[PDB]
């Protein structure tokens, strides 16, 4: 009773819905912003698009809602729909690639002397620079800048919790990636009067090892038929034609591979590294098989009286066997041996190279997890 | 007329009743709210990303003490309707599966009992991120966990107490629903200094996998395998089909490669385990290897891959001479090795082929354990 | 004039729309519903989706709408804005995949008496069985039930009105054809609850599907592939000298149909059918494989066809006689006789299992055709 | 000039949902017209389109002719949507999607009570293009639209030229073309048996398409293909013995290419419309290509195999010569290429005929509808 | 205090939001537009659709917003939310594909005098020319008009604000690159009506396309194929032993060219490149075609290649000699003298066609690069 109807009344009589919990132009209302992440569902590492979900915990004080006996001293804590406070119509300078879901228009926790607690989980369409640099083992970092899209920091100050909180705090276990750390730094670019956005850093690490495995098999298994086509010559010289069949076959195979590679990066591309040199490794088996094909080509051919008849017989046979013996002199196997071992150098050299680069790529550019 | 005008003016739902005020008889323990979960349908499953779109009947109950009516409300009709904006409605949040706001399970017509008890239960088209993990593929196919409850209120403003999942499991799913237990609870946490919001915890333990991919996929293996199997039987019946035998490698090779290509395609659409994916590609490689083996083994050998008297002696010379050539080749033929080859092809096919369904079983036995 | 303001004002005050014209503890609210379907713009047999239009002919009564010389007298039948009406949450039980569209904001039919109707040109997306048994020759009847959503019998009741076909306005551009369409009513009380539950209209669509496009191309490559198989068999007789050639065409053939089955899975899963069908193609074609298995295996089935001066004349003709009986040996194997049994052996067997394919295929359509 | 009082006067009596109908037996005079401006999506196989239509809306309601303070002030007024009678437009046969930005826009009230309004609308529709619209003779797109609310005994729509255009702003990036746009103003009475006519707006659109890009992709390949097979055909007379199988390699290659085409453009017609006439020449000119093609191997399949002590021994050896000669003789009577050479000219003129039959007829199906 | 409540309330009461600050019958409401694309998110040249960042600077004056010491004296310039403001229905003429995003419920600033700015952070959906002339090396200028949508130069007028580049915030992630962009003002009066119509801002986007990755993959398999066809020339003249062997390649390679066709036309369909680009490939690719067919038909062009005891000796020797003849005949068939001719015949052809292909390539690259 104690002026309850009265209080109750006066409050709703004088209280202003559309007003800011501050008095004039000054230090403003110090709103607390801090989100406990739920998990993340889709990383479009290719366009640098980020759809995650977290809690929008906001909290500041409404010294305009401090109650009295019944709602203050009666029930120190009571729930009341928002819709009555300035809400950070927050957009993300890079990210905020789309609207809020479970972000605004939801109830809030209002304390006795005016404290306000609003904890809503939400899904948000963002876009961070995971750029086409989300695959190097050295990976990269990003700028996630949150802030309102009609307000300018003049009638409120934004403030954070931790900066180490981490993003693996609610990292998706469903992620083909992994994370090292999440930096959180408060910002106010001076290119705009409006103090604004906060930059949040993603020192992301995404190592999904699954198909590069059977990709290796091509390179090496194709090599099987490759070393084979380079081995088949002094193995079965008649490989002559069958050889060409091999490369038709070998080339179509690698071209189909050419088919799956562009359409697969089509959703998760970054530096060429792997492709850069396998591209070379490609060109390598490609041309090596084709010049060996020219190795194959280079051969212009390969690619008394009684006794007289006898004598005429003696000369017939012998005469042309030298001729076909000439073909021997012409297609001997010197080259095959020499370049099948130049094949030895080439393929085992260029092989242990990307082997190496790849080797160097996973270990060397790994520690910049920062 | 029995005080009716006056009484609903007494309730005035919106005006007299505090709809922005939840009748929890003021600050105390809580309004006894109860949630009931009944899946009406499961339309889409995504095993790979642990996401599910499913329909639920959001059966809700709580007593609206200001809702109790009198004769011209209560007894006039011991049951009547009143919209959401005129009925307190719990702010049920799909705790770990509402990362996709609820649809038409929102602000819908509710049922008004006579003594305040109210009943609101409409349809929920929802999306969830259930505990798939890369362990929602072994035969147990995990247990999908979900919690439902009134998000906003705590343990002194709300108490929610507690149906099979296959009750409305979708029959067009690529999986199988084995069980679905239901038990409510309430729980505080470390950073919170007080207990609050009670919830409906419903675990769905399921299983899935086709008996169809097995059909057209192993089918080609014993068919293809017989080619590579015959491959070694064929080197005998007629190894002279050198080039043509070579053709078949190109051909059995291109077949092999994109067959594996279709594999990841459906793969990405499905988080496949490492245990199974290897037996597939391991064994096709078994043939791939033996195709390369086919190569060499099929082209592996270095070669198989008195005057009148004077004159004819010349010929008997040329005779014998190239007879040595002729034979230098059968030296290479290597034919008493033939059967052993295809015998030691049989043995291994038996070894590995068995090794697989041997392993098939050694893991087929323990789950059935 | 004619109680001008007094008549429309009184009407608004003591009139309510939230309420339903309940008349004592009895038959519920007499709801008359029906389908008036005149267009089916889009549907997918595969996902069993249907976006069509049906004017929702509703018919029921509310005495409160009865009038005297000051509303009836004004103009017999008057059409009131729908707002004043309690609109049922009607919905497709196992369907309802979409909101009804165009029903809101419409016209309502009022009579001097009270009779009322409102046929809304509702267009919406639906969801009913078609399953893999949707498009056969023997059809399936899509079960489509419709009735009040959240209201039980104790408050509202609907009932059929007339029989009308589904083909009355069926799509002539449909990839299907109708046979019959029946709709009867019922009330569903459930063993669960002792209560008297909602009413509903159950439609059943009986219509056979499948254009003949997919058909023409399944069988053309079959006969054509049976031509090359036929060649497969005939060649060893007319040109066995191209057995290898035969090999090439089997790599050809095989890849082609292995690729044919690729199409199937895409198309089939892209357009629904009862598996029992592909079973035909399955063995029939594994038959060309099973047969080329044996036939070319059999084709390659054969070991390798897959004075003193007087003296040397004798060592010589000897040289020739040895080889001659020898060449007789390779021909000893390619007897050119079993080649004719294999094409005829299988020509009949393919003419028979083809006629077998032909059999259930035609038997099934001597069932469909019906 | 009573400016305030006038505004306040009518607003007193101002009536919203009531039509400016003098009385009730002669309806109001409503003017409408549409200027196309965007034809956004042509999915002819499903007969649907999306267009930004200038909905020229006009009617009369002197319920607000004003005085010196509003009419005279400015013979022009722009007053909000929700403030006068509004035609809820839709295309009977087309509009399958509620209008977008076609309503809720500023209307125009001159001073005498003339009302003008024209919102732009992107919406979906369904015009003809039913197993026709892909010819050279075009199916006239007939879209009739009217208010879907009231019927012509109170409402009356007007129009204008029915002779003059759709190509007014027909899109230049369309894979088609328009040649005429006729439009008639009419009453309501359809096949379905509806009475009380509500007038509508008929939209004829007979348009052309087919600006082939795929034509020569189809035309040069086939010639290359025809030549390739004619290679198969004449190349044999030129080609060596190791060419029978040579020819085969081409068949394999020829149809690998073939059905790949069969898979390529069939896709084409499913994503876009369809028609069988042009379809018939291809597959059957294609099946004939295939026919004489395999015929060729069956042609390079046909033929039987082409697919004193001194003297006693001199006697017999002179025999192997004549003996084997009889054998090589075999080859003769077998491979005297009357059938093959002639097979070249066979397909040749047959080629010319298949071609002439087809391109001559393509000349016709472009020349009758020309 | 200072007439505190009397201040604030008075303002609310006599002020109609919807009223447009019309000042006598003249200047119209002078309102200026000023678009600053902060950045672009995504574009589809094929469908000519772009999602861009726009901060719309909108200016106008409402002499009704001028104040005295009780509004301006309170705090010079202040923040008043939109709502109360008359928002010009801004619209991109031949564009406009989407609603302005974040135009709604934002705020504006009122000066001690009245002048107001409305500059809400927009990003929206656009629609500009690209025509099949945008992907050129010679680009096309995206013609984009902006201006007042439903109001005339008599009711209102949209004017420009300044010059600024489009590459000022052009997307570095674009598959295209900018040349320049300018925008000048204009007033559109139509010969239709004698009236003075709306004003407009016309954008001109001059940018040239094609990211370079494409460049490398495609021209290299061409010089690739160039070498195989190069080998197609040299292989035969230096070795006619694997003519058929190359038969294979001809199959493997045009099919390679065929499958490259699926890939790049979808590119073609993925990105609109001026068709005259297509002819490059046309003759180029097709000469691979005409050359083959001749080269390989010619490759193919060759008939079959692609005392008494003493007398015995002479009847026998005579036998060896005329077959001696015969051997030379077929070799008199496949000569190595003109295969050399075709080698330089066409290599100059290829160096001609090639250098001719390089011609227009180089030529308009002499125009584009500038």
């Amino acid at each position: 009773s104690v002026m309850e109807d009265t209080l109750l009344s006066v409050l709703f009589e004088n209280y202003n819905p559309k007003v800011r919990p501050s008095q004039t132009v000054g230090d403003k209302v110090t709103v607390r912003v801090g989100l406990t992440l739920t998990s993340l569902l889709i990383l479009n590492e290719k366009n640098e698009e980020m759809t995650t979900s977290v809690f929008l915990n906001l909290a500041w004080t409404d010294y305009r809602l401090q109650w009295d006996p019944a709602a203050y001293e009666g029930i120190k804590d009571l729930s009341i729909p928002s819709d009555d406070v300035w809400q950070p119509d927050i957009v993300l300078m890079n990210n905020n690639d789309g609207s809020f879901e479970i972000t605004l228009h939801v109830n809030v926790l209002v304390q006795h002397t005016g404290a306000v607690s609003w904890h809503p989980s939400a899904i948000y369409r963002s876009s961070c620079t995971i750029k086409v640099m989300y695959f190097p083992f050295d990976w990269q970092n990003c700028t996630m800048v949150f802030k309102s899209y009609t307000y300018d920091t003049s009638e409120v100050i934004l403030q954070h919790a931790l900066d180490a909180m981490i993003n693996q705090d609610a990292f998706t276990e469903n992620g083909q990636w992994s994370i090292e750390h999440k930096p959180s730094r408060k910002n106010w670019r001076s290119d705009d009067p409006s103090y604004e956005d906060v930059t949040f850093y993603l020192i992301i690490q995404r190592k999904p090892l699954f198909y590069i495995v059977y990709t290796i098999v091509p390179c090496i298994l194709i090599s099987i038929l490759a070393i084979l086509v380079f081995y088949l010559p002094p193995d079965a010289g008649e490989k002559m034609s069958l050889s060409i069949s091999a490369l038709l076959a070998l080339t179509v195979f690698l071209l189909l591979l050419a088919d799956k590679v562009p359409e697969t990066s089509l959703s998760v591309p970054i530096i060429i590294s792997y492709l850069m040199f396998i591209m070379i490794l490609v060109a390598f088996s490609v041309i090596l098989s084709v010049v060996v094909l020219n190795l194959h080509h280079r051969s212009p051919n390969t690619h008394e009286a009684v006794e007289a008849i006898k004598y005429i017989a003696e000369q017939l046979e012998s005469a042309s066997e030298f001729d076909d013996l000439k073909k021997d002199w012409q297609y001997v196997a010197m080259v095959a041996d020499r370049l099948f071992l130049y094949i030895f150098i080439t393929m085992c050299s260029i092989g242990t190279f990307s082997i190496f680069l790849d080797a160097s790529h996973n270990v060397p550019p790994d520690n910049p997890f920062a | 007329v029995n005080e009716e005008e006056r009484l609903i003016n007494d309730l005035l739902i919106v005006n007299k009743y505090n709809k922005h005020v939840r009748p929890v008889k003021h600050n105390n323990e809580v309004v006894n709210i109860a949630l009931s979960l009944t899946l009406s349908n499961l339309i889409s499953l995504k095993e790979t990303d642990e996401t599910l779109t499913t329909n639920v009947w959001m059966d809700h109950a709580w007593y609206d003490h200001r809702l109790t009516w009198n004769a011209s409300e209560y007894s006039d009709i011991s049951i009547l309707r009143l919209r959401p904006e005129l009925i307190w409605i719990p702010d049920i949040v799909l705790q770990n599966n509402n990362d996709g706001q609820y649809n038409v399970a929102y602000f819908c017509n509710v049922l008004v009992r006579p003594n305040g008890y109210v009943t609101w239960l409409p349809p929920a088209i929802f999306r969830s991120s259930c505990p798939i993990n890369v362990l929602y593929f072994p035969f147990d196919w995990q247990n999908c966990s979900l919690k439902f409850t009134a998000l906003n209120y705590n343990a002194n403003e709300i108490s929610m107490d507690l149906i099979i999942d296959p009750e409305a499991f979708t029959e067009n799913g690529e999986w199988e629903i084995i069980h679905k237990p239901a038990k409510k609870n309430i729980y505080g946490d470390k950073f919170p200094n007080g207990t609050n919001y009670q919830d409906v915890t419903f675990y769905l333990i399921i299983r899935r996998k086709p008996l169809f991919y097995v059909i057209n996929f192993i089918t080609p293996c014993v068919l293809i395998s017989f080619l590579a199997a015959l491959a070694f039987y064929l080197p005998a019946e007629s190894g002279e089909k050198m080039s043509t035998a070579i053709c078949v490698l190109l051909a059995q090779a291109v077949f092999l490669l994109l067959t594996s290509q279709r594999l990841p395609e459906t793969a990405l659409a499905v988080p496949l385990i490492g245990k199974y994916l290897m037996f597939i590609m391991s064994l096709v490689t078994g043939v791939v290897v033996n195709c390369g083996i086919v190569l060499n083994f099929h082209f592996r050998t270095p070669s198989t891959h008195s005057g009148i008297d004077s004159t004819n002696y010349i010929v008997k010379q040329i005779k014998e001479k190239n007879a040595y050539d002729e034979e230098v080749g059968n030296w290479n033929l290597v034919g008493q090795t033939i059967d052993r080859l295809s015998m030691f092809i049989i043995t291994p096919v038996m070894v590995l082929g068995t090794i697989f369904i041997f392993v098939m079983g050694n893991f087929n036995r323990p789950p059935a354990k | 004039s004619e109680h001008e303001t007094r008549l429309v004002a009184n009407l608004l005050e003591n009139y309510n729309k939230v309420i339903r014209p309940v008349e004592h503890h009895t038959h519920f609210v007499d709801i008359t519903v029906g389908l008036q379907l005149i267009q089916l713009i889009n549907v997918d047999e595969v996902n069993q989706i249907v976006e069509t239009n049906v004017r929702l002919r509703q018919q029921w009564i509310d005495v409160r709408l009865r009038w005297n010389p000051a509303d009836y007298g004004g103009i017999k039948k008057i059409r009131l804005p729908s707002d004043d009406v309690w609109l049922p949450d009607l919905v497709l039980y196992n369907n309802a995949d979409g909101d009804f569209a165009i029903v809101h904001m419409t016209k309502l039919l009022l009579d001097y008496t009270g009779k009322i109707m409102w046929t809304p040109p509702a267009i919406f997306k639906s969801y009913c069985e078609i399953i893999v048994t949707h498009f056969p020759f023997d059809q399936q009847n899509c079960t489509m039930k419709l009735g009040i959503w959240t209201y039980d019998g104790t408050k509202v009741s609907i009932s059929p009105e007339s029989d009308r076909p589904d083909l009355s306005t069926f799509m002539e551009s449909g990839e299907w054809v109708m046979k019959d369409y029946r709709g009867w009513k019922h009330w569903v009380y459930y063993t669960c609850c002792p209560d008297t539950p909602y009413l509903d209209i159950t439609y059943h669509f009986i219509m056979q599907r499948i254009p003949l496009y997919f058909v023409v191309n399944v069988i053309i490559p079959c006969l054509l592939f049976s031509f090359l198989t036929v060649l497969v068999f005939y060649l060893p007789t007319d040109s066995g000298e191209k057995m290898t050639l035969s090999i090439s065409v089997l790599l050809s053939l095989t890849v082609f149909l292995l690729v044919i089955v690729e199409l199937i899975p895409s198309t089939s899963s892209a357009v629904p059918l009862i598996g029992k069908y592909m079973l035909f193609t399955m063995i029939f074609v594994i038959s060309s494989i099973i047969v080329t298995v044996v036939v070319i295996n059999t084709h390659h089935r054969s070991p390798s066809t897959h004075s003193a001066i007087e003296g040397v004349k004798y060592i010589a003709e000897h040289m020739k006689s040895d080889e001659e009986s020898s060449n007789a040996a390779e021909e000893w194997k390619y007897v050119a006789m079993v080649i004719d049994h294999i094409l005829l052996c299988v020509f009949m067997l393919i003419c028979i299992i083809g006629t077998v394919s032909v059999f259930a295929g035609r038997l099934i359509e001597l069932s469909q055709e019906g | 000039n009573e400016e305030g009082r006038l505004i306040e006067k009518l607003l007193g009596d101002y009536d919203k949902r009531i039509k400016p109908a003098k009385t009730l037996d002669h309806v109001i005079d409503v003017t409408l017209k549409l200027t196309l401006t965007n034809l956004i999506s042509l999915n002819e196989k499903e007969e649907a389109l999306t267009t930004n239509v200038w909905i020229e809306i006009q009617w009369n309601d002197y319920r607000l002719s004003w005085n010196t303070s509003e009419y005279e002030g400015i013979d022009l007024v722009r007053i909000p949507s929700e403030l006068l009678w509004l035609p809820d437009v839709v295309l009977e046969n087309n509009v399958d999607g509620q209008f977008e930005v076609a309503y809720y826009a500023n209307v125009l009230v001159y001073n005498d009570g003339s009302m003008y309004w024209l919102p732009p609308a992107i919406y979906r529709s369904t015009c003809p293009i039913a197993v026709t619209y892909f010819p050279f003779d075009w199916q006239n797109c007939s879209l009739v639209f009217r208010s879907q609310t009231y019927n012509a005994h109170e409402v009356n729509l007007q129009l204008s030229a029915e002779e003059g255009i759709d190509p007014e702003d027909f899109t230049e990036n369309g894979e088609w073309t328009i040649r005429h746009r006729p439009a008639k103003k009419n009453y309501n009475w359809q096949l379905t048996k509806d009475d009380i006519d509500f007038q509508e707006i008929i939209f004829f659109l007979i348009i052309q398409r087919k600006p082939l890009f795929y034509i020569i992709n189809i035309i040069a390949p086939c010639v290359l293909i025809s030549s390739l097979v004619v290679l198969v055909y004449f190349l044999p007379a030129q080609a060596g013995g190791q060419k029978c199988t040579l020819s085969i390699s081409v068949l394999l290659a020829q149809t690998i290419f073939l059905f790949l085409i069969a898979q390529k453009v069939p896709e084409t017609s499913l994503n876009v419309p369809l028609i069988g006439k042009y379809l018939i020449f291809v597959m059957f000119v294609s099946l004939v290509i295939v026919t004489n093609c395999v015929i060729v191997l069956n042609v390079s399949l046909r033929t039987p195999n082409t697919h004193s002590c001194v003297e006693a021994c001199n006697f017999i050896a002179k025999s192997t010569k004549e003996q084997n000669d009889s054998g090589s003789e075999n080859e003769n009577w077998v491979l005297i290429g009357k059938v093959i050479d002639k097979a070249c000219f066979w397909i040749a003129l047959l080629l010319f005929s298949l071609g002439t039959l087809a391109i001559f007829l393509t000349g016709h199906l472009n020349q009758v509808p020309e």
